[PDB]
């Protein structure tokens, strides 16, 4: 598993959740550039 | 999107973009003076563009019109990605023309198998990044509900549905999400979540417009 089911984080500006396979999914937004 | 094509220059005359000092979401005008996005893609202060293909470049075909009215479903939950969708209020109506049009609400959900149109200024890749300039399409069908549930165990409520390809390859991606599904002529979602991009047995889901009509047009009518 790349995660623990229920867990959360922020790629760049998107949110994701864990699901109860292990597996990431994020939201699909853009984001502001990087400094 | 991953695994698309050039559209042409103002194909897609509904799609727009929500900048906030940069692209961030796409979305979709259902009349001149309103647009429906994902509720992920709220801020204040957006400006909606329209009539755009090169994101980059001022073409010629643009109209920028700030949000008057940013109005996110009330049940919208962010903790489980249901009702997920917002409508925009343009502060003036735009100038509808060949390359700035509305699309038609949905008058029934979407079936498995129907093919749709899936556009946006996102991402090109499912491993790195790579935003493309013009806009981009695919043509994606509708999965069956039993193969989007197996896909996202315990995540797809009734407001869902899963488009795209198990098999991989072909999907939406980051920078796509607001934007339109469109299938028979009818908006029928919106660009919400996956787990990566294009990747086996995790197709893209988007919000289920057909179950919000009734919303949208009494939130239009209310303000
Ligand atoms: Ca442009």
């Amino acid at each position: 598993q790349e995660c623990e089911p229920g867990q959360t984080k922020k790629q760049d500006c998107n949110t994701c959740r864990c699901g109860s396979d292990g597996v990431w999914a994020c939201t699909r937004m853009g984001c502001p550039p990087h400094a | 999107i991953v695994g698309g094509y050039t559209c042409g220059a103002n194909t897609v005359p509904y799609q727009v973009s929500l900048n906030s000092g940069y692209h961030f979401c796409g979305g979709s005008l259902i009349n001149s003076q309103w647009v429906v996005s994902a509720a992920h893609c709220y801020k204040s202060g957006i400006q909606v563009r329209l009539g755009e293909d090169n994101i980059n470049v001022v073409e010629g075909n643009e109209q920028f019109i700030s949000a008057s009215k940013s109005i996110v479903h009330p049940s919208y939950n962010s903790n489980t990605l249901n009702n997920d969708i917002m409508l925009i209020k343009l502060k003036s109506a735009a100038s509808l023309n060949s390359r700035v049009a509305s699309i038609s609400l949905p008058t029934s959900c979407a079936s498995a198998g129907t093919q749709c149109l899936i556009s946006g200024w996102g991402n090109t890749k499912s491993s790195g990044t790579s935003y493309p300039d013009v806009l981009k399409c695919l043509k994606a069908p509708i999965l069956s509900d039993s193969s989007c549930k197996s896909a996202y165990p315990g995540q797809i409520t009734s407001n869902m549905f899963c488009a795209g390809y198990l098999e991989g390859g072909k999907d939406s991606c980051q920078g796509d999400s607001g934007g339109p599904v469109v299938c028979s002529g009818k908006l029928q979602g919106i660009v919400s979540w996956g787990s990566g991009c294009a990747q086996k047995n995790k197709p893209g889901v988007y919000t289920k417009v057909c179950n919000y009509v009734s919303w949208i047009k009494q939130t239009i009518a209310s303000n």
